[PDB]
């Protein structure tokens, strides 16, 4: 036992000596406290009023006010008494406080939070265990210190520096090493040139210095020093502060590649505090050996290790119940381990009533005492074969014990779904099981693998013999989409450290491993605690993507995924984020690596910020079976970032809303087009407003909306044809921000498909061409409710030989219409090449469109390409050696693009994986590649 | 790590010492051996020389 | 100090072996064996195919009646096959799919094998019920078992992945002997018609003669530039040929201690997986990896023939006791015999 002095609330604070039993547990010690008290008071009839649930115990930890949550963690395990041995501390201290009820302040800031998100993250109504309230307790100290530790004044800017270097055709665009700057001050103008490779400060500072004396003409005030500005883009507020090229900037980079001009004006530092963070108060919530009954006398047993239970694994069904009437049934349980199927067990069929009963013990050949962390009972109810219903449930919950109880479960209807961990939340007509799990007088712990080392692969260091080398790269050099045959799995598992210093082995090395096994397990954690070779590897993004993929659900594998990750810098996070999200939902439990990744990279940028939020809440809205996962991980964010972010994503869901009302409304059948402008006309009478960034754009700010340029189309869907204006007087230009609304078409696809693309042209610079493509930002708001950005100056192909007349017309100089002609060429031949990789190239003329200045882009992404012959007349030896270039350059990372093409086509739309491969296909890919352009020809 | 490395390399001497220390035979007079071998056994080689067809009993006959 | 005095008596006995070697290099065997008659063109044709195997067989032995042979195939199967009718005297399916070597024992009453699994299964073919049945697992190897060969029904040698070989007694499950000093995996082994010697060839580029009787090793060999894949006796017992994947097979001599004779060509670039002596050792048996199985003059170290019946790797062959006939299994899953 121990001596610990405990404070009661009661007058100075009353403070008395107790001991506490060295194997106790945390709610025994309170009773302990609780009877003394109730005898030594001076006011016992306080304590008498209420009960032990009232009051808390906190400790200070070094200042920090810690709360004992768990109520039955091992009392001599309380990190307060180990702090205090190390301290010395005797007798300890631990403080009685009430629990406080809530203010109000809180309560509206949580009304606040979960209009946000469009869900409540204080829902309890379809759970079944305390998962989701202990993940949002958790989530507190990581984004406490990741809040901690950052600058204010470079997020509140937010620079958007990058660290890769130029491509060839851009270099050329700087000459000299120089690029030419417009500065504006007031309506002042200062065209000044400088090098390329000169930070942003440098520049100011040589701004200043240039022209000091007339800094009156220029109309600054002359009290202010070089303190006081720094450059913001005109007509945007991304910043340009840091230390970083001038050239490392994608906004230069853009206006070089396009071709405009580089227009800036000076600017004030936003002010630190308006990102303020909304104070918290939530307090700051073993080994084989120590969880074995043998070795112990049965007086001092309290907990029994997952792995002394050799009893084959054992259920008891009950029966089914469906309060509604839609013949034979039968309920089919299976084991799995992510799409792994370990165990079956049928049952036999049943007359098919509103309710039928079973009560019958099924057991399962697989042994309680190897159950991996994170197995999963899949329950079914097929009907004759075709399935009806489905349920899963983990096995071992989220704090390392296994199930015992009774358990009533309601049932999703028929991917990532079949895969949920979720119970269905309608409690009215939903299939709902009951079933029965085996009590136990203790818990069945699960203790945690400890490292050892393994000569199997230490002193195995000698090079193994040609031919069985050979055989094992000949097996590593096949596709992820190659399944192992069990042959290929042993001679693998064999050879577990030839592979181990092969980075581009790991995910066929995992898929041999039988996790059905204990030995196996400790094997391969063994394996892992020697990775030197992966650890200082090359950060690759196609192998940490199927490391955090489907098949793998352990707890160090995604472990060393995510620290691959923890690398990468800022442009690619927001490259593979949608990735990530689509990712999150294979995850085993709800507290993760991948999600403490995704937050703590959203609470240090600003973009990532915006772009997280907008996924997450598009998901929640459109998939409910981890719609409270997301949610948590949500709301564990938004209490992060600042005030301005909240009264931002406040205005933009604002506006959302209120044209999701007025287009529906509106899709319900001139009348129409002026029922429009008088509802939009209510709009600004119900305070549209006029500052929200669009969300497709950071910086990009709309304003008052132009009713009169906007219309309703004939198409399908007919959506809204908007035209907001700048909200920013200093934009170079009178030109409109174009939206267009639609819905009742699935605006999944063109987000994903748009991510695609955007990647296989990062890939093409990355290897110094250009195709010249136009990907215009789209993102989903609802379920088939999404908005669409407008390209200006677009027109319809199939509106539109003649296609070289209108261009001729259009361009007034031979000279911008050779550029236009180049545009034409180099992205026609890419956008072929880019949308026949992905199996989508057939399509009508309906959804391509030309832009006047050259581009062509498509469109409606819901023959090998469309090479109709008017593109042959717009243009040829070019078109072939970039079209050739261009497939060679892709080939290059076939890995990665069937991983994506894959990691999505589940998550998202409803053998279909083999065509990327067909038509993936060196001088023989090159000839069919070409046989295909010239066939469509 | 020198107590394995001298352990390994008095192996190792300890080895070569065996190996060098036996009487080597002139190769001619290997060679004559193997010949004469060869020379001798060469009628009872049937690989080396045909027998016929009935003395092989894949050929002549299926019953064994 | 101790180890560069040491490292320089080493460095310098091994130059007086080379010397105690080119001592005794006063002619060639293609010198004297210039006169003998070449043995012609070695016309072979396919006498038996062995079917029912379904994937890559990675080993064979033939049995002392020279009718009966052991074959273990990737597909995870042992049979016992009759030579001379084609029948499966046995079809015994394997715990572990990655079998590697087997050895019909000389009596003919036990069989042998082991693999990947680094356990040297044995097994009784006259069993109390006459059934399959496994007598022992050999087990304390670190490694793979590579390769084994009875002495007798109740001992039998194994070679594994540790760089080592080891004699065991059958009864015991334990190891009698332990032949350590090979610097690379051990690929082959080969036991003396005197069941007190035996060879070895390893991954180093090397083989070494090893004393079964005492357990050292008593010569070792080197010339070729890759691993050695194959390694056996001439009849006699006195000289014996290593196959490597350097794509030439070499002989060496015992009483000389060096080479004798190199066997290659250069349209020949594959490794040589497998070598067997005919009953007289003149004729050589080399499997290829190019599908082919070349018969080379071991005393003019001339290709005197060539055996193109698989499809796949020739991955192992063997000669009958009385040189009646040659079992060849390769990769196809098909044995071929041959006369
Ligand atoms: N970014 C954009 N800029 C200009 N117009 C666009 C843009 N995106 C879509 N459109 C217009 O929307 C129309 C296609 O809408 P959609 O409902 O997808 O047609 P459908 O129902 O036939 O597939 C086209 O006529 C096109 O001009």
């Amino acid at each position: 036992l121990i001596p610990i002095e405990f404070v009661l609330p009661t007058s100075t604070p009353e403070t008395a000596l107790l001991h506490v039993a060295g194997h106790g547990n945390v709610e025994q010690m309170k009773a302990q406290v609780w009877l003394r008290a109730l005898e030594t008071s001076v006011s016992a009839d306080f304590y008498h009023r209420l009960g032990p649930d009232h009051f808390l115990l906190l400790y200070q930890k070094k200042g920090q006010w810690y709360e004992i949550y768990d109520k039955y963690q091992v009392v001599q395990t309380l990190d307060c008494l180990r702090y205090w041995k190390v301290l010395h501390r005797s007798p300890g201290q631990i403080h009685v406080v009430q629990r406080h009820a809530p203010s109000e302040e809180t309560l509206a800031f949580q009304r606040q939070l979960n209009a946000l998100i469009g869900y409540d993250v204080t829902d309890v109504s379809n759970v079944h265990d305390d998962e989701l309230e202990f993940t949002r307790r958790r989530l507190v100290t990581p984004r406490m210190a990741e809040v901690a530790g950052r600058d204010p004044k470079l997020y509140a800017m937010h620079p958007w520096v990058t660290s890769k270097p130029l491509p060839e055709y851009l270099l050329k665009k700087i000459t000299n090493n120089c690029v030419f700057i417009v500065i504006h001050r007031s309506t002042t103008s200062q065209t000044i040139k400088v090098s390329a490779d000169d930070t942003p400060g440098t520049i100011l500072q040589s701004f200043f210095t240039k022209m000091a004396k007339k800094k009156s003409l220029m109309d600054i005030p002359e009290s202010q020093n070089e303190r006081d500005f720094v450059l913001r883009v005109c007509g945007r507020d991304e910043y340009l502060v840091g230390e970083t090229p001038i050239k490392n900037f994608q906004w230069v980079r853009q206006c070089l590649k396009n071709g405009e001009e580089i227009h800036l004006v000076l600017d004030t530092p936003p002010d630190p505090a308006l990102d303020e963070v909304r104070k918290e108060e939530w307090p700051l919530v073993g080994y084989h050996e120590q969880l074995t009954i043998h070795g112990k006398d049965h007086e001092s047993v309290f907990t029994v290790s997952l792995w002394d239970c050799d009893r084959k694994f054992r259920v008891k069904i009950r029966g089914i119940d469906i309060p509604v009437l839609p013949l034979t049934v039968f309920v089919e349980a299976n084991i799995q381990y992510g799409q792994q199927v370990l165990c079956q067990r049928r049952t036999s069929p049943k007359p098919f009533t509103e309710e039928v009963l079973w009560n019958v013990w099924l057991e399962f050949s697989i042994k309680i005492k190897d159950l991996p962390k994170g197995a999963l009972l899949n329950l079914q109810i097929y009907c004759g074969a075709q399935l009806l219903y489905y349920v899963n449930l983990l096995l071992i919950d989220h704090r390392f014990l296994l199930r015992h109880g009774e358990y009533v479960l309601h049932m999703w209807q028929l991917n990532a779904d079949k895969l949920t961990s979720a119970t269905n939340p309608d409690k009215e007509n939903s299939m709902s099981i009951s079933i029965l799990l085996d009590n136990y007088c203790h818990p069945i712990a699960l203790p945690k693998h400890r490292p050892t080392p393994d000569p199997e692969g230490d002193r195995v260091r000698a090079e193994m013999p040609n031919q069985l080398r050979k055989q094992l790269e000949a097996i590593i050099a096949t596709d992820p989409l190659n399944p192992l045959t069990a042959e290929d799995k042993e001679l693998l598992w064999h050879f577990r450290y030839e592979s181990l210093k092969d980075p581009k082995a790991y995910p066929k090395l995992f898929s041999s491993v039988k996790w059905g096994q204990q030995e196996i397990v400790a094997k391969t954690y063994q394996l892992l605690a020697k990775r030197e070779v992966w650890d200082q590897s090359a950060l690759d993004v196609g192998l940490t993507m199927q490391l955090l993929d489907c098949n793998f659900s352990d707890e160090n594998v995604r472990a060393i995924a995510v620290q691959k990750l923890e690398s990468l810098e800022d442009d690619d996070v927001l490259h593979y984020l949608l990735q990530l999200v689509q990712a999150v939902k294979f995850e085993p439990y709800h507290d993760s690596a991948l999600a403490r990744f995704l937050l703590k990279r959203g609470l240090r940028n600003k973009r990532i910020g915006h772009f997280l939020f907008w996924f997450l809440r598009s998901e929640i809205a459109q998939s409910r079976h981890y719609q409270q996962r997301f949610a948590v991980i949500l709301e564990a964010y938004l209490r992060g970032c600042g005030t301005a972010m909240l009264h931002d994503f406040t205005q933009q869901v604002q506006v959302i809303d209120m044209l999701q009302k007025v287009t529906i409304d509106i899709k319900s059948l001139s009348q129409v087009i002026s029922q429009l402008k008088q509802k939009l006309e209510n709009l600004q009478n119900l305070n549209l407003p006029q500052s929200f960034r669009v969300p497709y754009d950071p910086g990009l700010k709309a304003g008052a909306l132009v009713i009169e340029k906007c219309k309703v189309m004939a198409s399908k869907k007919k959506p809204l044809w908007l035209e907001f204006k700048c909200a920013d007087p200093t934009a170079l230009s009178n030109e409109t921000i174009g939206i267009i609304f639609k819905h009742g078409d699935d605006l999944r696809q063109d987000m994903l498909i748009l991510q695609i693309l955007r990647i296989m042209e990062s890939i093409w610079e990355t290897e110094s061409l250009d195709l010249c493509l136009l990907p215009y930002g789209c993102i989903s708001t609802g379920d088939k409710i999404g908005m669409i950005e407008i390209v200006k100056d677009a027109t319809t192909i199939a509106k539109i030989e003649v296609l070289s007349h209108w261009l001729k017309e259009k361009c007034p100089i031979e000279e911008k219409f050779q550029a236009a002609v180049e545009r034409f060429v180099y992205s026609c031949a890419g956008y072929c090449v880019a949308t026949f990789v992905l199996g989508i190239g057939d399509r009508h003329n309906d959804n391509i469109m030309i832009s006047e200045t050259g581009n062509l882009f498509h469109i409606d992404f819901g023959v090998p390409f469309v090479l109709t012959p008017d593109f042959l007349f717009v243009m040829f030896q070019k078109f072939q050696d970039v079209c050739v270039k261009a497939y060679l350059a892709l080939r290059h990372h076939t890995n990665l693009l069937i991983i994506l093409f894959s990691m999505m086509l589940m998550t998202g739309m409803p053998e279909d994986i083999e065509y990327i491969r067909d038509a993936l296909t060196e001088e023989d890919a090159k000839k069919y590649f070409l046989d295909q352009i010239e066939v469509c020809r | 790590n020198n107590t394995a490395s001298i352990a390994q390399a008095r192996k190792l001497v300890e080895q070569l010492k065996m190996e060098a220390n036996i009487d080597r035979i002139k190769v001619s007079k290997a060679a004559a051996d193997l010949m004469a071998y060869c020379e001798a056994h060469a009628k009872e080689d049937p690989l080396l020389t045909p027998v016929p067809a009935s003395e092989n009993p894949f050929r002549e006959k299926k019953f064994f | 100090s101790e180890l560069d005095q040491l490292r320089q008596e080493a460095e310098q006995l091994k130059n007086q072996i080379r010397d105690a070697r080119k001592a005794c290099a006063d002619a060639t065997l293609s010198q004297i064996t210039n006169n003998i008659d070449p043995v012609g063109r070695i016309q072979m044709r396919t006498r038996r195919t062995l079917r029912g195997h379904l994937a890559k067989i990675y080993a064979m032995h033939w049995g002392t009646d020279s009718r009966l042979l052991v074959s273990a195939s990737q597909d995870g199967k042992l049979i016992i096959w009759d030579s001379y009718t084609t029948n499966k005297v046995h079809a015994i399916p394997l715990r572990s799919s990655w079998v590697m070597t087997c050895a019909y024992a000389p009596s003919g009453n036990y069989v042998a094998c082991g693999g990947l699994d680094n356990i040297c299964s044995i097994y009784n073919l006259k069993t109390r019920e006459g059934n399959v049945r496994v007598s022992r697992e050999l087990a304390g190897h670190t490694g793979y078992l590579s390769c084994c060969r009875f002495l007798d029904d109740n001992q039998i040698v194994t070679s594994s992945g540790d760089t080592t070989c080891a004699l065991w007694d059958i009864e015991t499950g334990q190891q009698t002997t332990t032949f350590t000093g090979h610097t690379g995996d051990v690929m082959s082994l080969s036991l003396a018609p005197d069941t007190r010697l035996f060879v070895s060839g390893a991954c180093d580029a090397s083989a070494k003669l090893w004393d079964v009787r005492e357990g050292m090793c008593r010569q070792t060999f080197t010339g070729h530039e890759s691993d050695i894949n194959a390694i056996c006796f001439f009849p006699n017992g006195n000289a014996f040929a290593t196959g490597s994947d350097d794509a030439t097979c070499r002989l060496f001599d015992l009483r000389a201690d060096q080479e004798l004779m190199t066997y290659s060509h250069d349209n020949i670039i594959c490794g040589i997986t497998s070598v067997s002596f005919s009953k007289s050792g003149r004729l050589l048996l080399a499997g290829y990896d190019d599908f082919n199985c070349n018969v080379w003059d071991a005393l003019k170290a001339d290709r005197a023939g060539v055996l193109a019946g698989h499809d796949n790797r020739v991955s192992c062959l063997g000669v009958t006791d009385d040189g009646m006939a040659v079992a060849t299994g390769s990769w196809d899953s098909f044995l071929k015999i041959w006369n």
